[PDB]
């Protein structure tokens, strides 16, 4: 979708056009002052921007402006501006080492923006970076978006050409990605995308904990995810359509796999997922046997059935490129506010 | 001497030589020595037997009550011995050493039983 | 009557002094994880939170990974909901980050909160920020998680002086006395406070 | 987590290309003698000047200085201080420092090519109207007053020399170089109230204008420097 990638408007409507270096003493001698600046200057500076030196130099001052008296403004269409610069002239690895260090920078792309981002991802067609920033996305947890089916496209593709198979921080990470864009509530997809993404979590709690599973991610306490897979399943057999994946088979050898031969934070009279493990897989072998007796396909290849979203991707496209031209509208219409609000300080001096 | 803040306080003053003490339950601030200046001497207390056997103690009810309308804090062997009077609620911590010393004796004459 | 006024003057230039360039928040918040003991102060930390200082993270550090410090997102208190089974959050409005700070982990922030499901109409300041008990809920798993449902005798010596007091009165009134208890709200130890009420260093 | 690297640039085609500046002490005096003696002092000196960098500085500029004491603490002395002249030619060129410490003030000559020096350092390049700043004596010392530990004040690498037009207070009236004169040529001190308009009339009688107007004692250079600079381009490229 080379259209809803491009967009002249963004490029060709209301450049600032002032002195680079001009910009840039000011706003070094009011951070040497230490006074608070106006998001403003920094979004004429980027307007301005027009070479890569230029761009590294806005990537210092924002440094300074995160780490200067003002920090929560985060305005939107200024951290577009900035994303536009810099992936038109074609910095990924500053993208990536500012959304990876959002908090040393503090990027925070919306839905449109993001899927730009990644489209164009998709068309240098790279992965780590795609699926480092999927990871970020994760971590942003800002799912509710037509850019649900890009995520969606984007791991069910990658998990399936990882071939990694012993790698915590990545099958942590994995499991936690994999549920946040399936909330929508949407197919067979989702829903056992949601089941695989729960048995990942219940694998990474059994074998390093439920520590790492809360502590730098957010995510529930309740340690039952196996419960909680089972309890999935056990509902989707009572209820539709459940076009299946053999990764019901990596859910088996998980289980079996666990089922082989400090702080407590499990509490006492509930027993520990390691006196559970038993039962566990009792119930889930119990589980297998009644959806076989129940859709049990499991041909159908799951990054494939992400082409047939394509269709409806391109129809709820239109609905994000009208949400993005109203945001555009909405921004015109208050930045203006601004500009009279700096000539308000100049007629009073 | 005006003291910042504070609050008043009955609590015990001391009186009496050593090894000959004798307490007194008293309104004052909560920055006063211990031996230090009062308002109104509300009450005594012996923790010495009489020639009975029996020890004394003495209670103003009214003015005790006009205190603490005021607004004044307890402290705890006051408001113990309060709450071991009766007009005042008994005490949590003199539950749990009774019971201690209870479970204490139980368990001595358990070892007695054993030992003989 | 003698006046003085280097007294004066040393009073407001100490406080003008102290009031400028006070140590930041951030500078005597933060702690060496391997010594446990705050720089500026060289205090040690309690047992009770010598592991929680250990292990968990704090709640700007939490709040400088989603946008905005994610205004009207989960953060629970972690000491309420392990000390009772009933959910406890905060209702965060309003967000400040020190710039001082390196990571952007420190500052103020508050606003309406609820214990019990007792939510109030009052967005009022945070209770101790700065500790490594703090804990991020997603926004799934949140209406589950959010979803929530006489007298007394006197003392015998209180109740036989009002006995004595109505009976030298004259009327009978053999009902026994009592007071109201449930208008006394015995409030438990972790209702929060007003941080200004308490200062600072 | 590594630094960050601020990183400053200015882009100003009028303010940016500063072409030239030579040394007070390359050039000769006016007597008379042999230019073989002045080319062979000069290729010594840059031959040293190849190890030594001398960051150019002028009047009026503090100067950081670490040296190689022979009996001293560390077997080092560093000294801060301000340059109140520059003088003499050839090797033995030297320069003046001052500084007021602990109320006392202090001052060095420090010969700028003795190996005995190590290391000089400009915390500050600016320069003063006046060429001559030995009135800094009879000034009030919080003029002269400057800290030890005060780290180089940036300065651009390529920039016209900022001058600092100020004029200065001094002590009362008994001086030991009687500065009102014309002889000097100095306006850094305030006469309105180092003195009266009557002694402003007192001494404009020691006005002899005419030395400007003479121009057989003048001294022309421009050849002279000229052929001195392709001296040193010279020896830097061989
Ligand atoms: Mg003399």
């Amino acid at each position: 979708s080379s259209a809803y990638v491009d967009s002249h408007k963004w490029e060709a409507r209301e450049k600032e056009h002032y002195c680079l270096a001009d910009l840039a003493s000011l706003m070094d001698k009011t951070f040497e002052r230490k006074l608070p600046v106006s998001s403003l200057t920094i979004s004429r500076l980027i307007d301005n921007i027009s070479s890569r030196e230029e761009i590294d130099h806005a990537e210092y001052y924002l440094y300074k402006f995160r780490h200067s008296p003002n920090c929560w403004y985060l305005r939107n269409w200024t951290i577009h501006t900035w994303i536009r610069q810099c992936l038109k002239y074609d910095a990924q690895d500053k993208a990536l080492y500012t959304l990876v260090n959002k908090v040393q920078y503090g990027i925070f792309p919306d839905n449109f923006t993001f899927n730009l981002l990644m489209d164009s991802f998709i068309k240098k067609e790279n992965y780590k970076d795609a699926l480092s920033v999927v990871f970020e996305v994760m971590m942003q947890e800002a799912f509710e978006v037509p850019s649900t089916q890009l995520l969606s496209l984007y791991v069910l593709f990658h998990c399936l050409a990882k071939k990694t198979d012993f790698s915590w921080e990545e099958e942590r990470n994995f499991g936690a990605s994999l549920l946040l864009p399936g909330l929508k509530q949407k197919n067979s997809v989702g829903f056992s995308s949601q089941l695989y993404g729960y048995a990942l979590l219940g694998k990474v709690e059994l074998q390093q904990g439920l520590r790492a599973v809360y502590h730098n991610m957010p995510l529930i306490w309740k340690p039952g995810y196996l419960d909680r897979a089972l309890q999935v399943m056990e509902k989707v057999a009572a209820s539709p359509e459940d076009i299946k994946l053999c990764r019901e088979a990596l859910d088996v050898l998980g289980a079996v796999l666990k089922a082989l031969t400090k702080l407590v934070e499990q509490l006492d009279i509930e027993e520990t997922e390691q006196s559970k493990l038993p039962q566990y897989l009792e119930r889930f072998k119990a589980l297998h046997s009644k959806l076989q007796a129940l859709k049990i396909e499991s041909e159908g290849l799951l990054s494939l059935t992400t082409q047939l979203v394509k269709e409806k991707l391109s129809t709820c496209e239109a609905e994000d490129i009208a949400t993005y031209e109203q945001n555009l509208q909405q921004w015109h219409l208050d930045l203006v506010q601004l500009i009279q609000r700096e000539q308000q300080q100049r007629e009073q001096a | 001497k005006a003291y910042r803040g504070g609050h008043l306080t009955i609590r015990l003053a001391l009186g009496g030589c050593t090894n000959r003490p004798f307490y007194r339950i008293v309104a004052a601030h909560n920055k006063c020595p211990r031996d230090g200046r009062f308002v109104e001497q509300l009450g005594s207390y012996d923790p010495l037997p009489n020639s009975h056997g029996e020890k004394l103690v003495a209670l103003n009810l009214d003015r005790i009550r006009h205190w603490i309308g005021c607004g004044a804090h307890l402290s705890k062997p006051m408001e113990k011995l309060l709450g071991l009077a009766g007009f005042f609620p008994l005490h949590p911590m003199m539950i749990t050493n009774a019971e201690r010393l209870r479970r204490k004796r139980a368990r001595e004459v358990l070892l007695a039983s054993q030992k003989t | 009557v003698r006046p003085r006024l280097i007294a004066e003057l040393a009073r407001r230039v100490r406080a003008l002094r102290e009031q400028l360039n006070r140590p930041r928040d951030s500078q005597l918040y933060a702690v060496d994880y391997e010594t446990l003991t705050r720089p500026f102060s060289g205090r040690r930390l309690p047992v009770r939170a010598w592991a929680d200082v250990r292990r968990e993270s704090r709640l700007l550090q939490l709040l400088g990974r989603l946008p905005l410090f994610g205004l009207g997102r989960l953060v629970t208190r972690k000491s309420w909901l392990w000390q009772h089974d009933e959910p406890c959050y905060w209702r965060l409005t309003r967000v400040r980050p020190d710039y001082t700070a390196q990571n952007l982990d420190h500052g103020k922030a508050w606003g309406i909160l609820t214990f019990k499901g007792k939510t109030e109409s009052e967005a009022r300041e945070i209770e101790h920020v700065m500790y490594h008990d703090w804990r991020l809920v997603p926004k799934h798993e949140e209406e589950a998680f959010t979803a929530f449902t006489a007298s007394v005798p006197y003392p015998p010596l209180l109740r036989a002086m009002i006995i004595a007091e109505r009976q030298k009165n004259g009327d009978t009134s053999t009902e026994e006395p009592m007071l109201n208890v449930q208008r006394i709200r015995m409030e438990p130890w972790d209702y929060p406070a007003k941080q200004e009420d308490k200062g600072r260093a | 987590q590594p630094p960050p690297k601020p990183v400053i640039v200015d882009k100003h085609r009028p303010v940016e290309p500063e072409r030239r500046f030579l040394s007070p002490e390359f050039i000769p005096r006016r007597g008379r003698t042999d230019p073989l003696k002045f080319q062979i002092e000069r290729k010594d000196m840059l031959e040293r000047r190849k190890v030594l960098h001398i960051p150019e500085f002028y009047v009026g500029s503090i100067l950081r200085v670490t040296t190689a004491d022979p009996y001293a603490s560390g077997k080092i002395s560093q000294f801060l201080g301000i340059c109140i002249q520059r003088s003499g030619r050839g090797l033995g060129a030297t320069f003046i420092l001052r500084n007021v410490i602990e109320g006392q003030g202090v001052e060095i000559c420090f010969e700028l090519y003795n190996p005995r020096v190590q290391e000089i350092q400009v915390v500050k390049l600016e320069k003063r109207l006046d060429d001559s700043l030995l009135y800094l004596r009879d000034a009030l010392p919080e003029y002269s007053t400057f800290d030890v530990n005060m780290k180089p004040v940036v300065q651009e690498p390529n920039q016209k020399v900022p001058v600092n037009e100020l004029k200065v207070k001094m002590k009362p009236k008994p001086w030991s170089k009687r500065w009102e004169r014309p002889n000097f040529n100095i306006k850094g001190i305030r006469f309105d109230l180092c003195l009266t308009e009557q002694q402003m009339k007192e001494a404009q009688k020691w006005n002899q204008p005419w030395l400007e107007f003479d121009m057989m004692r003048e001294y022309d250079t421009s050849k002279i420097e000229a052929a001195i600079w392709k001296e040193i381009e010279a020896s830097k490229r061989s």
